[PDB]
């Protein structure tokens, strides 16, 4: 496959996608299914 | 390196050399370094210290010294071979 | 070189061009590595990775700041 | 909805740095 082309961010401009991904995926929802978050991710910890 | 062990490094303050890790052009300055670095020429003088300067975004290998007389000799070692800047501050070390 | 060709660590390869040593480290403990060759100036250390990570120089000093890791378990 | 425990503990560290820095400037 390969790995990233792996820039620097002391001049930084572009950051990870695959957090824009989860992000946009949870950061538009109210308190319900972030208590959905809590519980099952607490689950573990 | 050798030459620059019988040549006394001595009159020198300080040499740095700015370069970036990941591009096509930097492996003479860094072969510059190594060859500056070494136990005989950064022992025939302790009062001098050798800086070496990463940067990613730099994009431009460069190195600089300035010595006893004030002056300041600066090669920016992209284009140029390490026998050549080593020949270059060689002979620029020993006219003063 | 050819591991880091074939393998995933191909953008670790333009770091290989003179006399490179590596720095294999379990558990990794960055702030004090940093310390002790921050006693010496002439000693680069050109990057690597950082668990799957590609990371610069700079990038690592701003590594070691991060905070310690309960907390950054318990931020979120 | 412990898929959030799954998608978190494949989470690498600079990861939930990520998610940090997100969520933090959306909450």
């Amino acid at each position: 496959e390969a790995l990233a082309g792996a820039p620097l961010d002391n001049a930084p401009k572009e950051y990870p996608p695959k957090i824009q991904q989860l992000v946009q995926d949870i950061a538009s929802l109210t308190l319900l299914e972030i208590s959905d978050l809590n519980e099952l991710l607490k689950k573990t910890l | 390196a050798a030459a620059l062990a019988r040549l006394g490094l001595r009159p020198v303050k300080q040499v740095r050399v700015q370069f970036c890790p990941f591009e096509k052009n930097v492996e003479s300055t860094r072969t510059f370094l190594q060859t500056v670095s070494s136990e005989k020429v950064r022992s025939t003088n302790l009062n001098c210290s050798v800086i070496a300067d990463v940067r990613h975004d730099g994009s431009e290998p460069c190195v600089d010294v300035l010595f006893g007389d004030g002056h300041r000799l600066i090669m920016r070692g992209a284009h140029l071979t390490a026998l050549e800047m080593l020949t270059a501050f060689a002979s620029h070390i020993r006219a003063r | 070189k050819p591991f880091l060709e074939d393998s995933k660590y191909q953008n670790l390869l333009p770091l290989f061009v003179g006399h490179n040593m590596l720095l294999v480290s379990e558990e990794p403990k960055v702030k004090e590595m940093v310390r002790i060759l921050r006693t010496v100036p002439f000693l680069p250390l050109l990057g690597g990775c950082i668990d799957d990570t590609i990371l610069s120089r700079q990038g690592f000093i701003n590594y070691s700041k991060l905070p310690s890791l309960p907390l950054v378990q318990g931020e979120l």
